[PDB]
């Protein structure tokens, strides 16, 4: 046998880099005692089967890594210095800070009088990098500290994602999986660089294109991805609503769309009210002065019963669908031409393949992800997809789908674990003010008298105390609901989110941050400013793998460490390999991984640290009380813990959930202490416990579901890839959503060569029906309100259609579709000012990734084998651009934006070309933001310093995709 | 004995061929700089076997002709290094009669490394100047002969990568030959009577790289 690996432990983990989920073999010395020796593919592994790309097969070099923190470090107020200190000192020390920041700004009711019981003065970011278990416990520790300002990557992430798809379809997920993609017979990849940035993905979009599929990329850089693709058009950043609502009007004039899927699963038929309307620019209901649209002005038309009205004939001229006809009749092929740059040819050639799939029997998907979501226009870039695949049947086949690919190994799951500040766990809203009780907060949620819509989230009310009873069990629902902080109802949620944080940071308002698995100082848009607003902190604990950007602000580029006063707490955290729980991919698949060495020196796993931190917190409470202390006193910390240690397993179990009382529900009978077999079970009276209820199915009396390694399929699932033995997926293991879709009222496939499920006998066969009931008697969209899907989505902040509106910081001073150049409730701060067609930066900005990379570079830039790939930050530029300015292939340039500025090698490249913008040759300027001033040498520093805080009126995601810049030549050096 | 068969109309240049044939090896990482191209290692050297050569072409219309090019030891059936070794000292270039595999030994820093390197066709051996002791792909020979792929085959993602008995590679590589010259009316096998290692190219080969075939 092989000398490396024979007196080693083989252990099976999942990758801890993006959300493809790829499965490791991890080999450790001394059967399990020393050091890991190796890391490679799990060749079992249903997704990618053994292969690895660059960063999972270095994963060994981040684990074995000598530069990895080793210890606690302390940086006393104007110190240069670092000093180690012990765990006992750091977290007896941190409890202190936040018993003293709490207590001195913790607000029992707001202004108005009305219960808020919040801590002002302390933020949390992080993270998306920590198991399921681990996010969970960590919302539910700052929850009960009282704090309301909590985010992560989602937010500058897949944010716009989940309301985009939520308002099309019910939930915000990706709805097909990654195996499904070999189902296709059209993938267009567009807003996403996937082989480059979900590697693994293109063994199965590669698995298309032999069994027939076309591969299209659209993208303003010709790609890896796009060296691999049929097609390659060019777009400019930020004119993405354009091409797709031409593709819209492209379906509607010739026909292309399913006729029945239309009529029976969109809101096509259902009627608008007559206060809808839409003039240069601005949808009814604009508030000038306030930036701001009175949706109610976009309601439906209800029938005598509280139901939307329906034409099943859709003749109405308020019908949906010709609205939508009506809307979308100006996005023409020379107009889309003359503001994307894409030529009218290359419109016909992609708009012909990716209409074809209208055909019942065919299956196109979209693939995006940053290149759409990082936008001021975000949510309705990927509403104007959402739309497409509706009238072209798209959603619920195999092959099909709104494929939002996810960013980090847990993003999915840190979301589900509700670590934003809108949403606790299971995307049940954080209460505002108005939400004084639980049956006021239960009344939000929107009722349908319509019999054949189930209206799935009518439950939420279980959902809501099974929650309550997993923190806090020998209380009611009722009297727990209390002990949870509240936002202000008057407030855009806006005002809790990342940008504001950072501007509220900026004027003193934050004691306290928690850097928990971030690095702000580099991933934040407006980098410059974060960094001088860190400088305005009284302390920051910063929980990480390596000393970083964050961790250490007062000692990088033009700062001084004896003007800054910030405390830091940097506590070292171990990796992936060294640690036992679950991660949730872009799939929806929640994978069980286990541990191959014991943490590195005096490293401690998240989910130990903050329960270490939390105890000493509640002692100090115990002690001397302070402010409301009945929420730390009493959370249910003791079911998370085992041998004097934080257990992934007892904390899985509690979020799947369990009775804490015998019960009958659906008419079924369970016993006290048995886990809730799925979320149907869950009860509003306090008879269940369930910390998420997306989990009730994945830890039954069957075991861990998440742990399941089982390839075995039916032969219809083999026929798509299901895998429905292999882990298990929320919501109850349905792998494709909305799959109520890819069938007639009789229950017989749209595809029988390709079905998701089918009526046989008096079964549904194939995945788990995505809700219960015969054939024909209920709307397949069941998370939805009325039942379908969205054409019309009057819950957005810009309006219920996509209209093309310019990023903040643009080339054209005139936008072609409308007077109104930019979004015209979009989050911006006052007094930061915009370069709009600018002579002084001229060029198009744009911050993207490489394969070799991960995120700032905080984990890859410590990593030999990937810095010798991408040793240092390039700048991307036409040979046009390259020959107006002088730069030469290789050249020093120094790209530069309002906000900021930095130097960077040039590639001069044909790869990027000129866009023909209404006539003028407008040039862009790429840059990858993985690169910070601490590591590698030479290096450079982040791309962010360019980037503007300003973004998506509904999710408040920085426009990191499309700003304004100048490039010229550096002259310095030997 | 074993046959690679590179099939590089599917490859991504994602590297990971490159990063585990090192994690494999435990090898260290040159110290590198950008000069205006993703490329880097720049070239093979002692401490690393497997780079992935990057060339922009230019095709009709809109895009380029991305040209990517894992290279590697071809593992020559008939080894010209071995032949120009064994001039000096044999044991410094052996055969694996089971495998195919072309291994180089310590005994390599006895004979003419420089000699060596130029009677390869490929351009391919490579010297340490401290010890002089040479250096390139071994085949992961000893991953081979315990049931395992190669590193850099069981990591590729994208199909590109495939190893196994001389006939299934061969009968693979004429078939998938067939298939690309249908989207890429140039594609050509490297040298598949001479080497272990056959690459698909999509055109002209010395475009991928001036050593790409002899
Ligand atoms: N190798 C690697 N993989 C990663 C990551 C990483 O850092 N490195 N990070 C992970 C994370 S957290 C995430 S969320 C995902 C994101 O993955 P992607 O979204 O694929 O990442 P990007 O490369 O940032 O953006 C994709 C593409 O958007 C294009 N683009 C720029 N502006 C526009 C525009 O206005 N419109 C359109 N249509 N395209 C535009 C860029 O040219 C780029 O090719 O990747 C994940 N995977
Ligand atoms: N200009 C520009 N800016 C961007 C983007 C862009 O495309 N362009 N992309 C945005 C997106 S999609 C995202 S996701 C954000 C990401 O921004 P950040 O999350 O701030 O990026 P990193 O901190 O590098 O990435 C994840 C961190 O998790 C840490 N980590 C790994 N394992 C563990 C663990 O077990 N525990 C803990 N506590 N930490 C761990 C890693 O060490 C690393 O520091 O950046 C955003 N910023
Ligand atoms: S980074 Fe993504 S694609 Fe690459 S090995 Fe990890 S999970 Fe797989
Ligand atoms: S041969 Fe395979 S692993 Fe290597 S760069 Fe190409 S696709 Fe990536
Ligand atoms: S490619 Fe060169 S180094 Fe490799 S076996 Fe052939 S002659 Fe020897
Ligand atoms: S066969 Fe082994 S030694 Fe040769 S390139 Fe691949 S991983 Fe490296
Ligand atoms: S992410
Ligand atoms: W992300």
């Amino acid at each position: 046998e092989l000398q490396k690996l024979q007196w080693a432990k083989q252990t099976t983990s999942i990758c801890c880099y993006c959300a493809v989920g790829c499965g490791l073999i991890v080999h450790t010395a001394k059967d399990g005692q020393g050091r890991a020796v190796n890391v490679e593919g799990d060749p079992d592994h249903p997704i990618n089967e053994g292969s690895l790309c660059p960063k999972g097969a270095s994963i060994f070099q981040l684990g074995e890594n000598d530069q990895r923190g080793t210890q606690p470090l302390y940086r006393a107020p104007f110190s240069d210095t670092w000093k180690p200190v012990t765990w006992d000192f750091a977290l007896t020390e941190i409890a202190k800070r936040i018993k003293k920041t709490r207590d001195a700004s913790f607000t029992e009711k707001n202004a108005a009088g009305d219960l808020v019981n919040r801590t002002e003065a302390i933020a949390s970011f992080g993270s998306a990098a920590m198991d399921n278990e681990e996010c969970w416990a960590y919302g539910n520790i700052l929850r009960s500290l009282g704090l309301v300002y909590i985010e992560h990557q989602a937010r500058i992430x897949h944010s716009p994602t989940v309301p985009a798809l939520a308002e099309s379809f019910g939930r915000g997920a990706m709805t097909n999986h990654w195996n499904d993609l070999a189902n296709s017979d059209c993938i267009l990849i567009m807003g996403s660089n996937a082989a480059e940035n979900h590697p693994i993905a293109f063994k199965w979009v590669l698995r298309a294109k032999d069994k027939g599929a076309t591969l299209i990329h659209v993208d303003p850089r010709f790609t890896r991805t796009s060296a691999r693709c049929d097609v390659y058009a060019p777009i400019r950043s930020g004119a993405d609503i354009p091409f797709l609502g031409g593709l819209i009007k492209y379906i509607l004039d010739n026909k292309l769309y399913f006729t029945d899927y239309v009529r029976e699963y969109t809101n096509a038929s259902l009627i608008v009210g007559e206060k809808f309307s839409f003039k240069d620019g601005l949808f009814s209901g604009y508030d000038a002065a306030n930036k701001k649209y009175d949706k109610s002005m976009w309601a439906f038309e209800l029938d005598a019963n509280g139901v939307p009205k329906r034409d099943p004939a859709l003749k109405h001229p308020r019908c949906v669908i010709n609205l939508l006809k009506k809307h979308y009749e100006r996005y023409n092929l020379d107009k889309v031409a003359a503001i994307t740059g894409t030529s009218k040819e290359q419109l016909q050639q992609v708009y012909k393949a990716y209409a074809a799939t209208g055909k019942p029997d065919k299956a196109g998907t979209i693939m995006y992800a940053m290149g759409w979501t990082q936008h001021s226009v975000g949510v309705q870039n990927i509403r104007a997809m959402a739309m497409i695949q509706l009238l072209l049947g798209n959603i619920g086949v195999a092959g099909g789908g709104v494929n939002a690919l996810r960013g980090e190994s847990n993003v999915q799951g840190s979301t589900d674990q509700g670590l934003l500040a809108h949403i606790w766990p299971g995307y049940n809203p954080v209460p505002n003010s108005k939400a004084a009780t639980l049956e006021l907060y239960n009344a939000a949620t929107p009722q349908s008298k319509d019999p054949m819509s189930v209206n799935w989230w009518q439950n939420r009310p279980k959902y809501v105390a099974s929650y309550l009873k997993a923190l806090y069990p020998d209380e009611e629902p009722a009297a727990a609901y209390d002990y949870l902080p509240r936002i202000d109802a008057g407030r855009k949620l806006t005002d809790y989110f990342w940008l504001n944080i950072f501007e509220k940071m900026d004027k003193g308002e934050f004691k306290g941050l928690f850097a928990w698995g971030m690095n702000p100082a580099c991933g934040g848009a407006n980098a410059n400013k974060n960094r001088k607003a860190m400088g305005k902190l009284e302390w920051l604990v910063n929980v990480n793998l390596f000393e970083n950007e964050t961790s250490s602000f007062w000692k990088g580029p033009g700062m001084n460490p004896a003007e800054i006063g910030t405390e830091v707490f940097f506590l070292p955290c171990c990796v992936s390999i060294e640690k036992e729980g679950s991660v949730a991919n872009s799939g929806r698949w929640m994978q069980w991984r286990y541990r191959g060495p014991k943490p590195y020196a005096e490293t401690k796993p998240d989910g130990d640290i903050m329960l270490d931190m939390f105890k000493k917190v509640r002692e100090l409470y115990a002690k001397e009380g302070g402010a409301y202390p009945a929420p730390i006193a009493k959370l249910n910390i003791a079911d998370w813990e085992e041998h004097n240690e934080f257990s992934p397993t007892k904390v899985a179990k509690l979020m799947n959930g369990y009775f804490l009382k015998d019960t009958e529900v659906g008419g079924k009978q369970f016993k006290k202490g048995q886990q809730v077999p799925s979320f149907a079970f869950l009860t509003a009276d306090g008879s269940t416990c369930s910390g998420n209820w997306l989990h009730a199915g994945s830890f039954t009396d069957a075991g861990n579901l998440m742990a399941r390694r089982d390839k075995t399929q039916t032969p219809e699932q083999a026929r798509i890839g299901l895998f429905p033995n292999w882990s298990f997926c929320w919501p109850v293991n349905r792998r494709i959503l909305y799959n109520r879709a890819s069938v007639d009222k009789t229950g017989k496939p749209w595809n029988p060569a390709k079905a998701v499920i089918e009526w046989k006998d008096g079964k549904w066969v194939g995945d788990v029906v995505d809700g219960g009931g015969d054939p024909g008697t209920k709307h397949p969209f069941i998370m939805q309100t009325h039942g379908f899907g969205a054409l019309y989505g009057p819950g957005r902040e810009e309006g219920p259609f996509p209209e093309h509106y310019e990023p903040l910081e643009c080339p054209v001073s005139k936008n072609p579709f409308s007077k109104q150049l930019h979004n015209p409730v979009a989050f911006q701060i006052e007094g930061e000012k915009k370069a709009v067609a600018d002579p002084r930066y001229p060029f198009i900005g744009t911050t993207y990734r490489v394969t070799e990379h991960w995120q700032t570079g905080l984990m890859t830039r410590r990593c030999a084998w990937l810095v010798e790939a991408e040793p240092q930050i390039f700048c991307e530029i036409s040979k046009e651009l390259a020959k107006l300015r002088g730069i030469g292939n290789g050249d020093t340039v120094k790209v530069s934006s309002l906000r900021g500025a930095l130097e960077a090698v040039a590639i001069v490249t044909e790869r990027i070309r000129p866009f023909k913008i209404e006539g003028v040759d407008v040039h862009m300027v790429g840059l990858p933001w993985h690169y910070g001033w601490m590591v590698p040498k030479n290096g450079g520093d982040t791309a962010n310093l360019l980037t503007p805080s300003a973004g998506d009126p509904n999710t408040g995601i920085p426009e990191t995709k499309a700003f304004m810049v100048d490039v010229r030549k550096v002259w310095s050096h030997p | 004995g074993k046959m690679f068969f590179v099939d590089l109309s599917r490859c991504t240049a994602c590297r990971g061929c490159q990063i585990a044939c090192k994690q494999w090896k435990n090898l260290p990482a040159e110290e590198t700089r950008n000069t205006g191209s993703h490329q880097n290692p720049p070239d093979l050297s002692y401490v690393t076997l497997k780079t992935v050569r990057f060339t922009e072409k230019s095709r009709k219309g809109p895009g380029i002709d991305w040209l990517f090019f894992p290279e590697q030891c071809r593992h020559c059936v008939e080894p010209p290094c071995k032949g120009q070794a064994d001039v000096d000292l044999e044991g410094a270039v052996v055969k694996d009669e089971t495998t195919g595999a072309v291994l180089f030994t310590e005994l390599t820093a006895k004979v003419d490394g420089e000699s060596v390197r130029s009677a390869c066709p490929y351009d391919i051996p490579r010297i340490d100047p401290v010890t002089k002791r040479l250096s390139k792909c071994d085949m992961c020979n000893d991953r081979v002969q315990n049931g395992l792929l190669p590193a850099c085959v069981k990591t590729c993602p994208t199909g590109t990568m495939n190893f196994g008995d001389e006939q299934e590679m061969l009968a693979l590589a004429e078939k998938r030959l067939a298939e690309v010259k249908k989207t890429y009316p140039g594609a050509v096998l490297g040298d598949p009577n001479d080497v272990r290692v056959v690459y698909l190219f999509t055109r002209d080969p010395k475009d991928f790289y001036e050593h790409a075939v002899a």
